[PDB]
């Protein structure tokens, strides 16, 4: 059965505000996967943002978001979340939830993934 | 001990639905049931309570008033 | 939750509904709708031994009236 | 916010089998009784099967008793419907149904609002 | 065997005085019944006054008589009593002792009874 | 203030049975020895049967020994008189008798003041 990822929570917001991304993962033994988020700003390459271990009690973040973003998960609902606070304009990107190919493993290389959702847009601007 | 049946369950063997009351106090003696047509209230004596948290079984349920207490509870949820 | 209806007196009181039978392998209880529009299933809880008594879970604002109307027909 | 993706359907010959799948997204799956409904052409959706939250008790419509088997995987948040000894009468669209609250189910199609898109099951000579 | 109820104790009395109603119940397993009293003032509907549990150690009263009336019973003699103190003119009525149809139950609805005695008159007046 | 309601009488045929009842009102029933008296036409009331307060010992006139059975229910404050193998001689009005003090009885109709209204018992061909 195919893995499907439904991302939501993005929008237009002003600098310093917050947002909360959500990802519902269908079709995989979710609690055995390390899950994470990537983002791809216009004209820039897709980069790692954060990751969370299968069990939910340890995490890792890109340096550019440390202290401002919080990743969490809910093993019962098979959902991952990204709490984004103190947003800056350079945080503008399409955000992608990522599910790796195998269990108990993660790569910071977006080329090592093939289950990508459609993503959800985040815009941090004056408007 | 055991009390009597609210309704009978046609599925299991010797199967009955029982009705009990849960409250924080352990001194209760009767339960109240406003009648559905508003003509009054129905009081049913309770059994000695159990502690789990205090749970009282109903002793006044009969093959007949069963409908009135059923009808009362239905009006309460609406 | 196990609340069949809420008691409006004090301490957050509720009427609970339990099903008793000779058995201990039960896991759910059926309540045919009085309209004949189908049946409601609710899961039971670990029984207690004193026969066997099983409390009822799955009671909510959407089915309380239907289960009451199901036992009223009985 | 609660999504149901069904699959496993197809066209088979009477006596054959099929296994439907539904992956559920966005709900505390292991606390829900899950089940399946089916809807022939024109006729109204009918109850097929149900399985309690823990996965170890089930109930079936009488027309499928002994032939169908419902199961679940609380890990993948998926429920399954194994269909054996298929009959033409079995042709219909199959739906995975998740109720609006925990630990309860209803065989009334009207009591549901979380409906998948369905999966077609056609049992015929071709 | 039919249930029979013999009420007594009423009379003419002046406001602020007292009276004591008695009811001897024949023909029923008395100690398993919740018993009570109703009253029907001229031109008014019959209303609940008080009730006492089978065992005798808990009671309930209409609000209009709380603090002034006391219901009690004697399980050996199969008798119920109503002590009425601080009588007011609105206490004028025919008083009826009531025995319900089933054991361990009571209704405040006089329509749910069919064993009514003849009653006993209470008059609270200047004379 | 002590009332006795008797019932159970009627017209039966010799060899038939009857069961009289008396519900007593207004006395600490379970502390009284209770009993029954009967009064044919013209003749004076005679003792029939007695039963002690606790209900587990009895005594009968010799004319009814082996045929009548007195019993009591301290719950309903009722005493009973089961009459079997009835004879015409048994025709009379039957009275339930409650003495003026506890734990004692007398077979003298004069020692009583709590007398019911009676119940007619007619044993005949009709």
């Amino acid at each position: 059965m195919q893995v499907q990822l439904q991302e939501s929570g993005g929008g237009l917001v002003q600098p310093g505000g917050s947002l909360r991304l959500s990802c519902a993962a269908s079709g995989l033994a979710f609690s055995m996967y390390t899950m994470g988020w990537f983002r791809q700003a216009p004209g820039k390459e897709r980069e790692f943002v954060a990751m969370i271990i299968s069990s939910g009690d340890s995490t890792d973040y890109a340096d550019s978001v440390k202290g401002r973003f919080t990743i969490s998960r809910d093993n019962g609902k098979n959902t991952v979340y990204l709490q984004m606070d103190s947003l800056k304009p350079e945080d503008t990107a399409v955000y992608y939830c990522a599910a790796p190919k195998f269990r108990y493993y993660f790569s910071t290389s977006p080329g090592d993934f093939d289950s990508w959702g459609q993503g959800t847009q985040v815009t941090v601007s004056s408007a | 001990t055991d009390d009597n049946a609210l309704a009978y369950y046609n599925t299991t063997k010797g199967g009955r639905f029982v009705l009990a009351l849960l409250s924080d106090l352990q001194d209760l003696k009767w339960a109240r049931f406003p009648k559905s047509d508003g003509t009054g209230t129905i009081y049913t004596e309770l059994e000695p309570p159990c502690r789990f948290k205090y749970l009282y079984f109903i002793k006044g349920l009969n093959n007949l008033n069963r409908g009135m207490v059923l009808g009362s509870l239905a009006a309460t949820v609406r």
